[PDB]
This record gives C-alpha cells, structure tokens and sequence, in this order.
C-alpha cells in the first residue's frame, strides 16, 4: 500500500465516480491466488475479485477481498479488458519481473443488506 | 457368468491373480501378483505399462495402498482421506487405472500373512466395489478372489457392491469421510443424519451409490408424505445451504459442495444435511397434512417473521393467534414477558405498530378462539390465509441492485412459482414481477447475478442459488 496516492493524478473522474480508489503493493512471494470475473464483456461491465484463496500473497497482504474492483495492473487500466486479458495481464505481471505488483483497486463498500439469507 | 451365483458344495483353493498375470500383467524388471511391502516401479498391467506418464501415478497409488494398509517402513504420519483421495481421485478420471487399482488391492491380499494390513486391504477392496468394477476381463478373476474368500468379514459386502455399481454406473467423486470412517471400523452399514425444517431428525440407511433421490424416497415413506415433488437434501455447509441434485450419488454430492465451498470461501468442513421443499410449485395446504406441519410451515414461518410479505397489523394479530397455537398448543402462560417471545409471533417490521401489553391482549383474545383445534390445524390455517400471497413458497435475497435509478438501491428478491419479485423493503410493496415466460435469460458470478426480460443487474453472493432455483422452476414447468 501507499498513503500518496492520488487516483485523480491516474484517472479522470468519470472512470472513478463513487469509487473508494486505493493502491496496493503486494510483495511477489509464492502463488497470487487471487480469482477474478467480469470483464468488459460480462453483465457487470468491470474486472472484479471473485475469490481469495488460503494460500496468501493477496490473503497474506490483507487489503484485497471479494468484491473489490481491479482497476489497474502496473499502472496499466485494465477497466476495458474482457476477464481472459485481465486474467493474463494479472499472471504476467506477477512473474515477469520486478520484487513486486501494483494493483490500484476499487474497495467495494460495506453491505447494508443481509447478504447471507439462507431461506428455500 | 456374472449373472450366477456358484457352489460347489465345499470349499475350493483360494484363486489368485497368478494365471491371469501370466497374459495381462508386465514382465518382472516374491511374486508380482502376490503381497509385497516393496514399493512398484512399475504398473502392474501390459495395458498401463504401455502407457508412459502413467508409471508415476500407478507408483504413487501403490505407496498410498501400503501406507493405507501400515506396510510402509515409516510413521510420518498420514491423514486417511488425503490416501484413500490418492488411490481412487485419478483413476475415477482415467478409467485405464480402475482395473490397475484392483489388481494392486487383490495383489496385496494375496499370500498376505500380516492380519492388521490384510484386514486394511479389505477395507480399501470394500471401497474400491463402492467406485467402480473391475473390467470385463477382469471381472470373473476378482468374482473367483472374493467367491472362494466368503468367510472374510467384508468380502460377501464386496460381491454385492460389484453388482450394484454394474446396475447404477461408477461414482463421480472418491470415497467421502463418513465411507472412509466406517471402512476403518470394518462397518459395511451406514447411517446419515438428516435434520428438517421442525426442529428434528432422522437417521437414513446410506449405501456408496446411494442417490439424493433414494434418501428422499425413504425419508417420503418415513414421514408419511404423499409425494416429496419438489423437495431435495439440501447441505448446510460453512455459512450457506445449498441444495443436492436429485440425480447425484449421496456422497459425490457431498464431496462436490465441500469442494465448491473450499474455492469459493476457502480439514474436512462440518457439515448438516437437511431434507426441504425446495420449490413451490401446485402447494394446497391441507392436500398433504404431514407435509405441511413437518415441512411447509416451519419453512414459511421464519420467512414472515423477517417480515418479507405487505401486510396489516390485522393481518399480523391473526396470524400471532394461529402461530402462538402451533407453537405452544394449550400453555397460555409464554406470552408473560413480552420482550422474550414477540419476535416469535409477529414480523419485525410491524412490532412498533403498538406497545407490549396491546400485543399481548391482541394476541391472547386471537390465540383463544383456538380452543377446539389441534397444533396440526393451526399450522393449516396459518398456511391457508397466508398461501395465495404472491410472495409465499418464496426463497429470498436482499441485494444492492445497480440497473433502476427509480428503484432504492438496496431491494428484496423473491424467487417463487410467479417468476421473479422486485419488493421494496421498507413499504413490502411489489416493485414488479418478471414471470418466467418473459425472461429470455439469466447469469451469476460469485459477487452479481444478472437478469434479461428490461434487464435486472445486482450484486449479491448468492446468484448461484437464484441461478439453480431459476433453472429448477424452469425444468419444472416445461412439461
Ligand atoms: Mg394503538
């Protein structure tokens, strides 16, 4: 993470109009685990966090959950990639080089609804 | 010869895969088709052999086999679902190992005077019969293995097993724990807990192809319901309850959710089986009595108390009367401390309608006119006044929809017999109605559920449950 960070220097405002605009630096030890969906393509218009596994990298940096869009990879915006190029662009920068991988993201806000009812 | 059972009066020589070796298995590189706590190199089979990059998997199974069994020369210490998952997972995938998996178990109880690690080999013999036969080649070598071992505790078990998965086909997934657990016991008999929606349970005969339609079959016959249309097993697993395909084998449905719930919310997890009605569709309360008091009011009972229907504080001093009856039958003194009891009676949203002692005289004059009738009929009732709503036999969902601007953000969902239902939460009015026949299609992810009819986008974590209850109404009303 960097406290710095100013997403309007990166973005135009329509691109993060009502997102909570955060960049994390996730040091590059063992597997990503890190499961996405959307894409440009798909209902939702966006490249999102599907899951975060046990493992860790992305579970062992802490600031990354489910929900949470991915905005940008390496100071690259994926916003307009379909899930394959987010996908890809996500695997390959994480082994092709450097100690570490830039992720801005757009933290998605508390539910003020009960998102587990369990009712048939 | 499959079809017959054979005698011949007396006992004969034990049969061993000797002969059969002799054309079907590899050269030497003790016996090859007898016991041996040496490791293979390579697989037993010509059919295997002949196979490169399958040497290492046939190796690994054969090392987990002797681990299984204690003739491994080690106690670095194995869990025994993570060796029973490394003998069956990949053979179940690549059909070729099945046959090379029952000669290295037939291998291993062959002139194996070890009891402990023979009574082990029999354990594995008894789940392997519950997976997969042997082929058509092999078949009458293992029938003679087992026929001519009839006095080995779990052999008779074995024969029957072969039998039955000829008759129903292989098993999807590996041996589940409770399998495993009752293996290692020598058990050839199972029972699974299955709990229901009024608070109790039941135990349920479970066999390796038992299918979820079979417990519901006999949980039917058990509870003396008319028909279990409609109802499933459902699993409560981690903080969700997700319902069993019909069609699946028991324990491959247990394994794929457990699997599912690992990847997607990541030890074996606790878990609970439930018997439900899952999908409303032609419910007459009073049609199935039985149904409707073990099953259709405890489900629709919660749902009220939530306070998901429109409806008025008549309507809820009604229903208080008939919910008080079902619940406490003749016993008038619970309704002493109102603060304890009235989230039981009346829906959430409408207890500030008045005070405490005006719901209890209310409730107490409504209750009294239930004298003369039993806890069963009250549970009718409730659920005859209440069975027209077009929210009731409903599965719920509160998500943030992100596609009506007029709409609030946060609104109630209800899959039923009518399609879709958009309710406003905080009026209970009905925002609008997406009936089946105007839905051209529908998708989920784990964080949205999306709709087309015109189109509804909403992030929830559970779209794979509107997703199945969608698909499931939909199979059920074509034809
Ligand atoms: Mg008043």
């Amino acid at each position: 993470y960097e406290e710095g960070f100013d997403p309007y220097s990166m973005f135009t405002p329509e691109q993060i109009m009502g997102k909570d605009v955060r960049l994390l630096r996730i040091k590059k030890e063992g597997s990503l685990d890190l499961a996405l969906e959307g894409g440009v393509d798909s209902p939702i218009g966006k490249v999102v966090v599907s899951a975060v596994y046990e493992r860790g990298a992305a579970e062992r940096h802490g600031g990354i959950v489910k929900g949470d869009e991915i905005m940008a990879i390496n100071g690259k915006i994926v916003t307009d990639y379909t899930l394959a190029e987010a996908d890809a662009a996500l695997q390959k920068a994480w082994n092709q080089g450097g100690d570490w991988i830039d992720l801005v993201v757009a933290v998605c806000p508390p539910k003020e609804y009960d998102d587990e009812l369990t009712f048939f | 010869h499959h079809h017959h059972h054979h005698s011949s009066h007396h006992k004969e020589k034990l049969h061993t895969l000797e002969e059969f070796s002799y054309e079907f298995f590899r050269a030497p590189e003790g016996h090859l088709w007898a016991y041996s706590c040496e490791p293979l190199r390579q697989p037993l089979l010509k059919r295997v052999h002949a196979d490169v990059d399958l040497w290492n998997i046939a190796c690994e199974i054969f090392v987990a086999i002797l681990r299984y069994m204690g003739d491994y020369p080690s106690r670095q210490a194995w869990p025994t679902l993570e060796l029973t998952d490394q003998i069956f997972t990949l053979a179940l995938q690549h059909p070729a190992l099945q046959d090379e998996v029952y000669c290295q178990i037939l291998k291993q109880l062959t002139h194996n005077s070890n009891r402990h690690s023979e009574e082990r080999g029999w354990q594995l013999l008894w789940l392997c019969t519950g997976l997969f036969p042997p082929s058509k080649g092999l078949l009458p070598h293992a029938q003679k293995f087992i026929d001519t071992r009839r006095g080995k505790l779990l052999a008779p078990d074995c024969s029957r097993r072969i039998q039955k998965v000829l008759r129903t086909g292989p098993r999807k997934q590996p041996p589940h724990e409770v399998e495993v657990e009752a293996a290692e016991q020598n058990v050839s008999r199972i029972c699974h807990k299955i709990y229901f929606p009024n608070d109790t349970s039941e135990m349920l005969e479970v066999v390796a192809n038992t299918r979820v339609r079979d417990v519901c079959d006999s949980i039917a016959t058990r509870l003396q319901l008319a028909s279990w249309e409609g109802c499933s097993l459902f699993i409560k697993i981690s903080d969700k309850v997700i319902s069993q395909k019909e069609g699946d084998f028991f324990f491959d449905s247990l394994r794929e959710v457990s699997d599912w719930v690992k990847k997607n919310k990541p030890v074996t997890l606790p878990y609970q089986v439930y018997f439900m009605r899952k999908l409303w569709l032609n419910i007459s309360p009073g049609k199935d009595v039985n149904a409707d008091t073990i099953l259709h009011y405890h489900q629709e009972l919660p749902k009220y108390l939530r306070g998901f229907h429109k409806c008025s504080r008549e309507d809820a001093i009604h229903l208080a009367g008939l919910i008080y009856k079902a619940q406490f039958n003749n016993d008038r003194s619970q309704l002493a401390s109102v603060p304890k009891i009235l989230r039981e009676l009346v829906p959430e949203n409408l207890t500030r309608l008045m005070s405490s002692e005006e719901w209890k005289k209310s409730i107490l004059l409504a209750y009294d006119k239930h004298k003369d009738k039993t806890v069963e009929e009250a549970k009718v009732a409730f659920l005859k006044w209440i069975c027209r709503w077009p929210t009731f036999g409903s599965a719920f969902f509160e998500v943030k929809q992100t596609s009506e601007p007029s709409y609030p953000d946060v609104i109630l969902i209800a899959i039923n017999r009518h399609g879709v239902l958009l309710i406003h939460p905080k009026t209970k009015d009905l925002l609008t109605t997406y009936p089946f026949t105007k839905i051209s299609s529908w998708s989920s992810g784990s964080t949205y559920f999306h709709m087309a009819l015109s189109r509804l986008l909403c992030e929830t974590s559970l779209g794979y449950k509107m997703d199945d209850l969608l698909t499931s109404y939909v199979q059920q009303l074509l034809s």
